[PDB]
């Protein structure tokens, strides 16, 4: 696009002058005219790096190189930011690890943790069904699971989704979390059989035989699901995967499973359960992707579809920190002082 | 071939070409650098366009058509359409809730035209004007629209181009075109310019930051039904009333009388821009009796003072939107034929505390000049360098949600092209459809905003009410025109959501017929 070229040339001239607000507008205009404009992606990366946004700079250099793998300026730029991004992402994991240890440092004489952990359980069911559009409130979910009484003027489906999640989580915590050995396809099917068991007992615990769509994502043909699930569980139990930071392991496990989308439905609910199985086996509390993060969640999944899963890993890392921050705040004890 | 720039004005149109690094404004077959936006059908079946059409208005008023720019992209019901009808000599009839033009095309054979077909004829005449100068056929054009044109008015102008056999490479906002005409030869760095664009039928104010080839619209505000036409109507109505007061004769019956008055009112108004009174003389005005009256500049101003004063409100609005002071405006650029009116120049000058407007800007030609430059840029072969337009949408776009609520997606003055996505859900169990009602306006309830279009979204899978996650996406393209798309964000079958285009705008089949009808006069 000659139009795109003109916009990039003006972006670079305005940047030179120090008109950075105008430069940013012109970069964004160039990339509207040509979304795969490699020179514009690379120069907009430089612009981010000048503003000390190394993760965004590296994102743009990496995106450029997926389009044009031999692009000289993008290669040089990516080679500079690669170790800087590794340093930044690893530093965030270190902060998360410190906060996990802070949760484990909570004295066993702390009264708040017991009740907070119980409340958090029902919060987890609320968020995992609500992010998918389930309209049941936290109080309604507590009523369904504690009493077993059907809430009036609400679909059987929405209630059966919640009952399924409760059954799935009870199975994981009592059978899988403490179990020694590899996590198998049969284990994932057992989780799914409970997740979907009360909504769709026919499809519960078996792979789809039809093509599905997952928002903008086109998953494999149903005939390729078995082979991709075998390759997936091979990765799950690999020393390579075991050597990852648990947050990265859990995030990649989530993404790899929803990429395949082996089920007709409940791929997200099942993948979020597997994510938390991995975190809990690694000694982390289970994390929540909040209902309110639905749009951000879909955005970073789409970013992963487009060839960079790091925004998704970073999103899961931030969900982990938020979970830890909330647990530590909720269990804070307020000391009583002698006036002296 | 050569891409031309066409100012398609309410009363006059103007065509320019960018060649050897400069703009040529092209004179028509009668040697005129502006062409009346008029068409006419003679009793013999000859299609007249431009000067030939306007010049036989008073002898064939019923089958002389004009003012099409104030009919396109509007409903029959539109109070603005009903206002113009009172001063239009041709039959405007309701067809699919829209104002169509019915004329005797000759031999007692009546044809009903879409306003798009009238504008297509005007565009055909401007194309023919360019072809005569270039000595080669013209297939590609940049066509201007008022900045404040809504989605339907923009699409209708594109459709007019298609019907004229033109590839409309770009729709450009008239004040943005005017800014290019002002700014192209300037190398003064960053300037804030206020373009005040009062033409034959539309009024725009655009505040731009221009900077060594970058034309950035900061804010726009206007009225697509305010211009020269309205000033003529006020004067015509004055003298029709004065005649009934003096003689007792109501002259609204005789179309020849009303349109004779229109022709003389235009001459008088033009005279009153350089002198302080004008004589209006018509022989055989009504029932073989003569008309003779003086119009003073003061009386002309009095008759239009509310309309003239109303032009200050959009100037105030763009300053408020931009959060700029009057002192931040480096240049006031007056464009459109109606900015020659002394009282208009005075009101703008006094608003800006005595600041003189930019010199060497021909208000009749500046819009065409800018269109011609952008045509040269998109032609790709005119060595135009790094000219960049960052234009905006004039109106807030929203979707009607439960309770007749205006759910705003794209605010007014958003840089285009732009994309906005939002997840919506169903209002009842197993709801299979969305009736997507897109509105243009600021009001929190859609009943108080303007309906852009209705889009049928089908194939929502069965689920309880409020469960489905149907993302609806508004895309405004570089022409300022909306495309609506949708995506189920959840797990679903291979059969994606479908959106059917609005049924109340010209279909490809209707446009094909109108194209084929137009080709016969080639
Ligand atoms: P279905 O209801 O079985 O699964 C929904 C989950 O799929 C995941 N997901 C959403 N959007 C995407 C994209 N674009 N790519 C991959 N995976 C996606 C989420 O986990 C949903 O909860
Ligand atoms: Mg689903």
């Amino acid at each position: 696009s000659l139009e795109a070229r003109a916009a990039l040339n003006q972006a670079l001239e305005m940047k030179r002058q120090g008109k950075r607000e105008k430069a940013q507008k012109l970069f964004m205009h160039a990339l509207k005219m040509d979304p795969d404009f490699v020179d514009a992606l690379t120069e907009f990366g430089i612009f981010s790096e000048e503003d000390k946004d190394i993760i965004q700079a590296d994102y743009l250099y990496t995106r450029a190189l997926t389009i044009s793998p031999y692009h000289e300026k993008a290669l040089v730029n990516r080679d500079r930011t690669l170790p800087l991004v590794e340093e930044i992402d690893q530093r965030y994991f270190s902060i998360i690890d410190s906060k996990v240890k802070k949760v484990m440092s909570i004295p066993k004489g702390n009264s708040a943790l017991r009740r907070v952990m119980e409340e958090t359980y029902y919060h987890h069911i609320y968020h995992t069904v609500a992010i998918e559009g389930n309209t049941l409130t936290l109080s309604e979910i507590r009523h369904i699971l504690e009493t077993r009484y059907a809430v009036p003027g609400k679909s059987d489906e929405e209630q059966n989704e919640v009952i399924g999640m409760h059954a799935a989580m009870k199975y994981i915590n009592t059978t899988l979390v403490s179990r020694i050995g590899s996590v198998t396809i049969s284990d994932v099917l057992e989780i799914h059989r409970r997740v979907l068991g009360y909504v769709d007992p026919v499809e519960a615990g078996r792979f789809r035989t039809t093509q599905v769509l997952v928002g903008h994502h086109i998953p494999p043909h149903p005939q390729d699901v078995e082979k991709q699930m075998q390759e997936f569980v091979q990765w799950l139990n690999s020393e390579e995967a075991m050597n990852l930071h648990p947050v990265e392991f859990a995030a990649l496990a989530h993404y790899k499973l929803v990429y395949i989308a082996p089920f007709i439905d409940g791929n997200g609910r099942t993948s979020r359960l597997l994510m938390n199985l991995i975190l809990m086996q690694a000694g982390y509390p289970p994390i929540t992707i909040r209902k309110e993060q639905r749009s951000d969640y879909y955005h970073v999944l789409e970013a992963a579809n487009e060839g960079d899963v790091r925004p998704f890993i970073r999103f899961i890392a931030k969900c982990t920190e938020t979970t830890l921050d909330t647990l530590l705040f909720a269990t804070t004890e307020y000391s009583v002082a002698l006036p002296e | 071939g050569t891409v031309v720039g066409i100012d398609l004005g309410t009363t006059y149109s103007c065509v320019g070409v960018f060649k050897n690094g400069r703009v040529e404004i092209i004179a028509n077959d009668q040697g005129n650098r502006i062409t009346p936006s008029y068409v006419a059908f003679t009793p013999e079946g000859e299609r007249l366009i431009g000067d030939a059409a306007k010049n036989q208005l008073t002898s064939n008023p019923e089958n002389t058509v004009f003012d099409a720019k104030r009919l396109i992209g509007r409903t029959w019901n539109d109070p603005s359409v009903q206002q113009d009808i009172k001063f239009l000599p041709f039959k405007v009839v309701e067809k699919k809730t829209k104002p169509y033009i019915q004329v005797d095309i000759g031999g007692g054979q009546t044809k009903t035209f879409a306003p798009e077909e009238i504008s297509a004829m005007v565009l055909t005449k401007m194309k023919e004007t360019a072809e005569a100068y270039l000595g080669k056929k013209v297939t590609h054009a940049v066509v201007t629209v008022p900045a404040y044109f809504n989605d339907a008015q923009r699409q209708a102008t594109k459709d007019a181009g298609t019907i004229a056999g033109l590839n409309v490479m770009r729709i450009i906002n008239e004040p943005t075109a005017a800014a290019i005409a002002y700014g192209l030869d300037k190398r003064e760095g960053e300037k804030n310019i206020l373009v005040f664009d009062l033409g034959g039928g539309a009024f725009d104010v655009s505040l731009l930051t221009i900077d060594n080839g970058v034309f950035e619209v900061v804010a726009t505000n206007g009225d697509t039904h305010l211009g020269g036409e309205d000033f003529d109507q006020r004067v015509m109505e004055h003298f029709i009333k004065l005649y009934k007061k003096k003689t007792g004769k109501d002259v609204r019956k005789d179309n020849r009388a009303v349109q004779k008055l229109r022709r003389e009112v235009e001459k008088a108004k033009r005279a009153l821009s350089s002198q302080h009174q004008a004589r209006i003389e018509i022989e055989s005005f009504f029932e073989g009796e003569d008309f003779s009256e003086t119009l003073t500049r003061a009386k002309f101003e009095e008759l239009n003072m509310d309309l003239f004063r109303s032009t200050m409100k959009p100037v105030q609005k763009v300053l408020e939107d931009s959060d700029l002071k009057k002192s931040d405006i480096d240049e006031i650029v007056l464009v459109g034929g109606s900015t020659r009116i002394p009282k208009i120049q005075q009101l703008v000058k006094e608003f800006f505390n005595g600041k003189e407007p930019s010199r060497g800007i021909n208000p009749d030609e500046a819009v065409a000049y800018g269109a011609a430059v952008q045509a040269g840029v998109l032609s790709g072969d005119q060595d135009t360098g790094d000219l960049v337009l960052l234009d905006v949408c004039p109106l807030t776009l929203g979707i009607e949600t439960v309770g007749g609520v205006m759910t705003k997606l794209i605010p007014r003055n958003t840089v285009v092209p732009t994309k906005k996505s939002q997840i919506f859900s169903t209002a009842s169990d197993n709801q299979p459809t969305f009736t997507i009602k897109v509105y243009e306006g600021e009001r929190p309830l859609t009943k108080d905003n303007h309906l852009l279009g209705t889009f049928d979204l089908t194939g929502i899978p069965p689920a309880p009410r409020g469960v489905p996650q149907i993302e609806v996406t508004f895309e405004i393209d570089v022409n300022g025109i909306l495309r609506v798309t949708a995506e189920d964000k959840g797990t679903g079958n291979k059969n994606k959501i479908t959106i059917t285009n609005d049924q109340n705008r010209l279909t490809p089949e209707e446009i094909e017929r109108m194209v084929n009808d137009a080709e016969k006069f080639a």
